[PDB]
Parts: C-alpha cells; sequence; structure tokens
RNA sequence: AAUUGAAGAGUUUGAUCAUGGCUCAGAUUGAACGCUGGCGGCAGGCCUAACACAUGCAAGUCGAACGGUAACAGGAAGAAGCUUGCUUCUUUGCUGACGAGUGGCGGACGGGUGAGUAAUGUCUGGGAAACUGCCUGAUGGAGGGGGAUAACUACUGGAAACGGUAGCUAAUACCGCAUAACGUCGCAAGACCAAAGAGGGGGACCUUCGGGCCUCUUGCCAUCGGAUGUGCCCAGAUGGGAUUAGCUAGUAGGUGGGGUAACGGCUCACCUAGGCGACGAUCCCUAGCUGGUCUGAGAGGAUGACCAGCCACACUGGAACUGAGACACGGUCCAGACUCCUACGGGAGGCAGCAGUGGGGAAUAUUGCACAAUGGGCGCAAGCCUGAUGCAGCCAUGCCGCGUGUAUGAAGAAGGCCUUCGGGUUGUAAAGUACUUUCAGCGGGGAGGAAGGGAGUAAAGUUAAUACCUUUGCUCAUUGACGUUACCCGCAGAAGAAGCACCGGCUAACUCCGUGCCAGCAGCCGCGGUAAUACGGAGGGUGCAAGCGUUAAUCGGAAUUACUGGGCGUAAAGCGCACGCAGGCGGUUUGUUAAGUCAGAUGUGAAAUCCCCGGGCUCAACCUGGGAACUGCAUCUGAUACUGGCAA
C-alpha cells in the first residue's frame, strides 16, 4: 500500500520539495536535491510530451503519497462530478482526511499526519476515523483524541504548522486541538507548482 | 423408490382402477345412445338418453370428467335424435 | 370496430379459403431506405364473392381452420 | 393464494426487505406482482426504516391476500393512522 | 440535476506522398500459468465430459379425518416393592403421546442444467373460444342408508426384494338414495346432478353417564363471482449458407360426426384442388430467448456466468396414470444402455439437488453449521420438515479499504557500483537518536440482526353466559447458527508483514563487465562477428505494488465492411459487349386517398441494472429511498407538404 521507501529521492527526480521529510529544516539542500536522482541522475532528460506528462502527475501522486489504483479512481470520480475534470481531481485530493490532518498542522509530514489517522489518535464529528482517504466536507471537524493528545509530535507538527503559509478554508485551534473543514478549497488555494491539466490529458487517451 | 409416497403411488392405481371401471361404463351407456340413432329408432334413443344423462351430469359432479364434457354429450346427443327422431 | 386492414384479394379460388396480400413500407432497420414487406393472410368468406385482385376490409377473429383467424367485413372494388 | 411478504435484498450480515405482493409459490426473492413497501431492520433510530404502502396492501387483502406473520407485525407497529 | 461527448504511435522508401496490411498505447475477464504473497469487507468459483457416480443429506406433515397400541411416559380398580408414602409389575390405550397402517394436504413448489429447439421458443404488441388447488365476495345446502378394506389375527412361500390363503374392522376411503337452482341439456314443456364430519367450552332438564342439548370454531356440497395461475390464436421481430430453388396427401380449404377445459385438420369421412416459396420456401449448418453484460463519443461490435423473467430437459427412447395442476428431477409402466446386491432361484438403482468421488482439463472449493432470520410444505395450535435459505470453510479470482511503520538523523560511515582517480552514486538510505502501535498476537468488556411465540391477567367481539374461541393491551420468564460477532478497553514491542516487470525506438528509466551471427533476445521495427544502454550478470534507474508479469479472450483505436463513415483510369476493384424479365427509381397539373410520413392523446415498455440527488455500513467497495431513462411497441384522433394508391 504505502510507499514506504526514501522520501526524498522522490522530490529529486520530481524536480521540486515535495515536503515529505516536511519536519525541521527548510528549502532542502542538506540533502542534495536535483542533479543526481541516481548514477546518471545529473544528465538532462531532453524528454517528450509524454515524459512531463507522466511526471505531472507522479509529482502530485508522490505528494499525497497514493498510489496509481486510488488515484486512478480519484480522477475516474473528478470527471463524473460536474465542472472542470483537472480541479475536482484537486479537490478530492484535497477531502483526504490525512492530508486535511496534515494541513492542520496535526502533523509534520503528510505521513505522519497519516500515521496519526491509522492509529485511532483523530476523530471526524466526534467519532474516530482511522482509515486515510476518509473524506471531509464543509463543516465536518476533525480534532486530536484526548488519548494521546499533546504528545511529542504533535507539539512540533501544530508548531511549524504556522511557518507555513496556513491555509485558508479551515480553522485550527492548538488548544483544543481541533479543526473545521469551512469550505472546499477553491482551485485559487493550493498549487501553482500544479498543472492539472496534463494529469487529465495523461489519463484522458 | 424408498420416500414415503410410495404411498401415493399405490394410491394412485386405487384411483386408477376406480376411475376406470366408471369411466367405462359410462361410455357403455353413452353408446348405448348412438346405436338407437345410427339404428333408426326414436324411442329407445330417448330411452337411452333419459338413462346416460343422470350417469354423466353424475359422474361430473363427482368428478372424472368434469361439467362442459357432460354438456356436449346431451347436446350432440339431442341434437342427433330429433334429426330424424 | 377493434382495429382491421385492408389489402389486395391474390387467390379466391378456393371455396372459402381466400387468402389476402398486405404490403407496407418500413424504414430498413440499418440502411433507412424504405421497402415493401408484403403480409399473406387466410381470411375466410362465406359465399364466396371477393374475388381475385378486389380490395377487401379484414377483421381478426377467432381460429376457423388451422391457419384461419381473420374474416371479412365488406369489399372495394373489383374488375381490378 | 397471492401473499404478502418479505423479499430479502440485504447483503450478508446487514438484510434489508423489499416487502412484496406475489404468488405464494414463487421463489423468496423472485417473481412478484407489485413492490408494496420495505423494511430497513438495520434501519436505526436516524429516520426511515419501515415505509409501507397501507392503500394497496390492504386493498390486496380485501382483494383475497394474506399476510406474513412479519408482515402483519410490521403494521401493528407501524401502528396505521399516527 | 439525470448518456452535456470523440487524440494517436511503430513499420514498405535513400528519401517522399499516397495506397495497405501487420503492430502498440485503452478498457474488459467466471480466467490459467511463472514469480511472489500480510490483514480485512463485498462478491465470484467445472467455461471442459447433458461424462460416470460410492456414501450422508435435498419432502414431508396432520392423533383436532380413522381402527388404533409397539416404543417411553405417566398414571389405575387392583396385585404390592415395602425403608407406611419415597414406591415395584401384572396389567389396563385410561391419556401425554406415537412405530406401522387407512385417510387429507403437499411430493407439478422451492432447487439443478441448457441437451433439444431458428419456432408447440423468446421478445413487442394484441386477440377469443377456456380451465383454474389452496385464499377470498355472495347465496343455499348440509338428509337418510349400504356394501367394503389396510392395519390386524391364523396358517404360509422366499437369501432378499417382496409375497399367498383365509378370516376380521374405523373413518373426512368408497357407493346408492333422497333433496335439485340463480347449475347442466332443452326454443319450451320438461329432464337430469352433491355432500362429511372433527374439535373447544358449557345452564337448568334428563339420558343406556358414552352423550343428548346449548354454544361458537373449523372442515364438506352446490352455483355465480373475484384474485392468482395456466391453455389457446394473431401480427412483427428474433442467427448463417443458393457450392440448397422449388416444397407440400391431412397437405390447403369446405361440409358432417367425433373429440378437448376450450377455438381449431385436433381427429375422421366425404367434397373442393388447394397451401407454401426468390420479401428466401424446402434442405443443410449452428443456437435456448430476454432483461441485460462488456466495449464504443455515438452508430455500432461482441456477448447471454453470477441476479430476475420466459422456455426446455431430469440416464436414453417411448407412454400414459393420478391429480386443480405432470405426461411428473429424488412417481408408475415398456424398451434400451449401464451399474449394484444374490444363498443363484431372483431382486434393485440414476447427483444436470447439497457436499463428495473417478474421469476429462491450463483450471474451478467443505462429504461443515443452523432453521436464529426471510421464505415454502403440513398442522387450530404449539410444532415438524426445508443442502430453499441464512451462515461458516477453501482459492489474491476479482473489486474496495488498510497495513508492512513516523519523525529525526552527514561531510554523507562501511560495502557495492561508476570514475577521466579529483571525485560521483546508492543516500536520509543504513546505523544512531527520539516517537507512534492501526493490523496480526494476548487479555477484558460488549450492540444489532428478535419479530414472535409461552404462561398468565385485563378489556372488548360473541353466546345462557362472566366458558370457549378471536381480537387488542398488561405484566412476567423466554428464544442467535453466524460467534473467540461487529464495535469498545487494556497489554507488549517497530516488534509478525515486499515482491514482480521493465529501462534500444514505439515507451517512463544507463552504465560497466561477460559473450562475440555463439549463447541468446524479440508485441512491431529489429538486437548478437571485440567498446552490446537490445544477449547474460551486476550497480543504478523507471513503472507497479500484495500483487507483478506471461498466455488466452471481446471491443477499442480500425474511416481496416465506410448506415452514421470509404472506395474502383495508373495502387485491391467496372461483367468483353449488348437486349431485357423481376426488382429499384421515375418529368409535369388537378382532384381524391391517407398506407408511408408528421402531430397529439392513451396504454404499455417487470423488477434489478445504467445514470442524477440523496440516505446507511469508520471510508470505500457494498447496501438503500426517490427520480430520471427505458431512444420501443400498440390503439384512437387528427394534420396532407413529401412518398405510395386511385382518377383524369
Ligand atoms: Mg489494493
Ligand atoms: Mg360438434
Ligand atoms: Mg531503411
Ligand atoms: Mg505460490
Ligand atoms: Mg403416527
Ligand atoms: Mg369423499
Ligand atoms: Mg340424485
Ligand atoms: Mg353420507
Ligand atoms: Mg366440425
Ligand atoms: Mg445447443
Ligand atoms: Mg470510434
Ligand atoms: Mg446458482
Ligand atoms: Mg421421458
Ligand atoms: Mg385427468
Ligand atoms: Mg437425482
Ligand atoms: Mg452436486
Ligand atoms: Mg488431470
Ligand atoms: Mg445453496
Ligand atoms: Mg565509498
Ligand atoms: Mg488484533
Ligand atoms: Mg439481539
Ligand atoms: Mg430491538
Ligand atoms: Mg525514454
Ligand atoms: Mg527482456
Ligand atoms: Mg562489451
Ligand atoms: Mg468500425
Ligand atoms: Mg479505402
Ligand atoms: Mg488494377
Ligand atoms: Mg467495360
Ligand atoms: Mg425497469
Ligand atoms: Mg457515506
Ligand atoms: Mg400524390
Amino acid at each position: 500500500a504505502r510507499y514506504l521507501g526514501p522520501k526524498l529521492k522522490l522530490s529529486r527526480r520530481e524536480g521540486t520539495d515535495l515536503f515529505l521529510k516536511s519536519g525541521v529544516r527548510a528549502i532542502d539542500t542538506k540533502c542534495k536535491i536535483e542533479q543526481a536522482p541516481g548514477q546518471h541522475g545529473a544528465r538532462k532528460p531532453r524528454l517528450s510530451d509524454y515524459g512531463v506528462q507522466l511526471r505531472e502527475k507522479q509529482k502530485v501522486r508522490r505528494i499525497y503519497g497514493v498510489l496509481e489504483r486510488q488515484f486512478r479512481n480519484y480522477y475516474k470520480e473528478a470527471a463524473r462530478l460536474k465542472g472542470n475534470t483537472g480541479e475536482n481531481l484537486l479537490a478530492l485530493l484535497e477531502g483526504r482526511l490525512d492530508n486535511v490532518v496534515y494541513r492542520m498542522g496535526f502533523g509534520a509530514t503528510r505521513a505522519e499526519a497519516r500515521q496519526l489517522v491509522s492509529h485511532k489518535a483523530i476523530m471526524v464529528n466526534g467519532r474516530v476515523v482511522n482509515i486515510a482517504s476518509y473524506q471531509v466536507s464543509p463543516n465536518d471537524v476533525v480534532s486530536i483524541r484526548e488519548k494521546a493528545k499533546k504528545q511529542s509530535r504533535v507539539k512540533a507538527a501544530l508548531e511549524l504548522a504556522e511557518q507555513r503559509e496556513k491555509p485558508t478554508w479551515l480553522e485550527v485551534d492548538a488548544g483544543k486541538m481541533e479543526g473545521t473543514f469551512k469550505r472546499k478549497p477553491e482551485r485559487s488555494d493550493l498549487s501553482a507548482d500544479i498543472n492539472e491539466h496534463l494529469i487529465v490529458e495523461l489519463y484522458s487517451k | 423408490n424408498i420416500k414415503s409416497a410410495k404411498k401415493r403411488a399405490i394410491q394412485s392405481e386405487k384411483a386408477r382402477k376406480h376411475n376406470a371401471s366408471r369411466r367405462s361404463m359410462m361410455r357403455t351407456f353413452i353408446k348405448k345412445v348412438y346405436a338407437a340413432i345410427e339404428a333408426g329408432d326414436k324411442a329407445a334413443a330417448q330411452k337411452a338418453f333419459n338413462e346416460m344423462q343422470p350417469i354423466v351430469d353424475r359422474q361430473a359432479a363427482k368428478g372424472l370428467i368434469h361439467k362442459n364434457k357432460a354438456a356436449r354429450h346431451k347436446a350432440n346427443l339431442t341434437a342427433q335424435i330429433n334429426k330424424l327422431a | 370496430k377493434i382495429r382491421t386492414l385492408q389489402g389486395r384479394v391474390v387467390s379466391d379460388k378456393m371455396e372459402k379459403s381466400i387468402v389476402v396480400a398486405i404490403e407496407r413500407f418500413v424504414k430498413h432497420p440499418i440502411y433507412g431506405k424504405f421497402i415493401k414487406r408484403t403480409t399473406k393472410l387466410h381470411v375466410h368468406d362465406e359465399n364466396n364473392e371477393c374475388g381475385i385482385g378486389d380490395v377487401v376490409e379484414i377483421r381478426e377473429c377467432r381460429p376457423l381452420s388451422k391457419t384461419k383467424s381473420w374474416t371479412l367485413v365488406r369489399v372495394v372494388e373489383k374488375a381490378v | 393464494m397471492v401473499t404478502i411478504r418479505l423479499a430479502r435484498h440485504g447483503a450478508k450480515k446487514r438484510p434489508f426487505y423489499q416487502v412484496v405482493v406475489a404468488d405464494s409459490r414463487n421463489a423468496r426473492n423472485g417473481r412478484f406482482i407489485e413492490r408494496v413497501g420495505f423494511f430497513n431492520p438495520i434501519a436505526s433510530e436516524k429516520e426511515e426504516g419501515t415505509r409501507l404502502d397501507l392503500d394497496r396492501i390492504a386493498h390486496w387483502v380485501g382483494q383475497g391476500a394474506t399476510i406474513s406473520d412479519r408482515v402483519a407485525a410490521l403494521i401493528k407497529e407501524v401502528n396505521k393512522a399516527a
């Protein structure tokens, strides 16, 4: 299921930071990003349109820690749901609990924020939801369970969570360690450096 | 074949003979009628009809000939006799 | 009435064993062109009168003969 | 004789019945004449769980039909009017 | 709101444009195989031999129809075990019950499989000539007799299967007889037909103490109804082939008898000489049909597992009997093929029910659990039965979810790999440090699927009635196969949990070494003869991930059968030429027709499925409310430009 291997290796090949070591340090280095994902990593890949089309979606995928199966389905869904396929894709992708967990800053990385979910230490509108892909929706309210509340990770987590741009469509707390999904993130939130209609094209032929 | 209602096999046979006899006695008395008709006798014809009448209606009720079956008989016969009888 | 067809005779020459044609037109379910799908029907007429080539009106009844479930209702034209 | 009974279109361990009028001799979840309700035995306190077209039912019942032990039960439970 | 949705690439050439086939990206699968493999939820699981089958189980139930006791249970005048209330056997069917037997209902349902069938089928839509158990509306019946028989007893034949004789007995078995209309025959007058009782409780009254009698309940007969089921008839549609063009004697029709529940060449006798067919008969080949399924932008193409509907079959061929229904899957009869038992004389049996076996195959599961639920049979009931069904087991077959850890961690260790020896890479990867513990493990807790039935009691509907019964509340004790259920809590330790294909181009991913037209690769092009990114190993990388690849298979791209949507001068393609039947098409005007065509209305188009908006399982798959859609068909009414007919 979960990728599980070296995390930075990805960011290097995908050419950008993917916040998989999300924790302490910033603007990598302390890594080596770029000039050698492997033994010939330096060499410029004068790569095809298929190549780029492949890597964008791959990028978005290495980002949320999702495998082909689920991702392919996300697309399938977006496409169904009214209005612009490429956007709904991203919408769906964000409605992911584990993501809404990390986004609210309860976890350093998206992974950590996910392990949190898996370990019944999170609760939508009250009851525990231990499955990563649980779809969060408007007005929903996620909160760390008292049982393991203010524990090592989540302190630091909620900490450098403000170091980050800090979202908009939601409302943290940090005391009650709860947060409210106010609205389905607009297109304009997030992204810029992610180019949907490519990963649309990809899954479109 | 070994299964309770082997019984039914023996039952159905009781019935089989039962109906066989009357079913026969019926159509005998029925013949009797066509006999006189083919002969020319108008009297024996009515005679036969009036004895076969009850036994048809009769069997019908008990139910080895069922209703409309009877009717026809009275019907065809009646028509016949008073064609030249 | 309850429904009824017409169509030219095509064969009178048998003791009430009258047979009637019934041309139609139909869309070919695949190439659009309209084409002629004929239907012949064994129809009863008593006292034989409908004649070869007469147009005639026809209604659907209970089984007369094996083959016959229609009777005529009227006639229309003759001496073709 | 035609009867009203629970055809069972649930799902393993989560039954959900289609109550239906039919020829009593037909398969449980088979040929029926009309649907005349449904009965979710999980339903739960939430909301819906025993919609029941009383109008047709008791017209078939008058029409001649008869009723399951477990259907009539839903009726003297549905109360009838309130 | 609810079909508002379409991509191209490689390869003939030195090169080019065209023509054209091959090939690839996609989706889908009841799949197999190689490698690998942790958990769960829903599902799926002989596609082959309609091959053959050991064993268990798949249909019984009713003592409130009947004579009844042989089992085990109480009890009993009475005979006693005797430790004078604890109770032993003789017996007695006295009653709770109940083997066997008669009887009623069910064994025509549920479940299995597509062999046969190109039309006794299916689908769409219609019609007239019919029956229809149980259930239900109405209206009357429900009299009075008779002769039987199984069981049983005696004798008695067989290895068994199963019998023979003679008695002997009950009924809701059976048969007369009465009665006989709003039934059947009949224009009428008339004539003619039925049945069955069993139970619950109960005031006097009284009885041969068995009951009468009162009372309800239930069963029985007839007639007309309903409802469901079924039979029938019509038209259209439902595969291929002309290297099949003629087919047909009950054949087509008429008349009369017979016949069926019914119309009917259904049958017969006679009469007519008909009937079918190039709009495809006949013959051959293949085949269950549908809802739908997969695919496709659509049109289409392909398909008919799992769910539902219809049909057909039940070892093979044939037949009927019983019955409301059968020409009967676990019924009978005949023939056959085959197998088993045998004491040798004779007997028995049919898994295409569940599980299981042999066999065949690339390949398809346990000889499990339970009637707790839903549903079916019987029964007043309680119940009993139910391999239907609910569940469990097996298999990554699939779909969906989840896990196999999270952070931190550098001059970046060692090792490997490359290196122009400067360094690069594996790589934040490892180690190390903090942290979390879902899942599996262990331990505790603990929903729902349960409604109902049982005693009571209450009130009411009844009646002589406060009995009974039915009804509706009240309490009380209860009912779960799944089950170590879901879900909840604690516990320990990152602890038990990653593999497969690929990296020449198409196509995301490159180096070295080995090999040297060998070994070998190869979907297509093409790689291999000394620097091989194409062979094999390695390091690295890309893609997937409890799956990964290979093979097989349908559609796609393929506008490559072109209706949508193509071609024929030189690329495949104009018959050597003409005449012309059928067939197709046909200038122009008016009238009429209204079949095509168009309009509207109505009915119909099963549910499921698909889709839209919702709701329910922690999400999801899955389940589910409601719409939408079923682009079709049919009847009626219209409109008359265009087409068809008619007329001039
Ligand atoms: Mg998965
Ligand atoms: Mg006649
Ligand atoms: Mg070349
Ligand atoms: Mg293995
Ligand atoms: Mg008994
Ligand atoms: Mg009787
Ligand atoms: Mg009488
Ligand atoms: Mg009597
Ligand atoms: Mg006749
Ligand atoms: Mg076949
Ligand atoms: Mg296309
Ligand atoms: Mg099945
Ligand atoms: Mg047979
Ligand atoms: Mg019969
Ligand atoms: Mg069998
Ligand atoms: Mg089996
Ligand atoms: Mg084998
Ligand atoms: Mg089963
Ligand atoms: Mg080194
Ligand atoms: Mg556990
Ligand atoms: Mg419970
Ligand atoms: Mg409850
Ligand atoms: Mg490349
Ligand atoms: Mg290879
Ligand atoms: Mg070399
Ligand atoms: Mg095509
Ligand atoms: Mg062409
Ligand atoms: Mg040429
Ligand atoms: Mg020429
Ligand atoms: Mg539908
Ligand atoms: Mg939900
Ligand atoms: Mg005209």
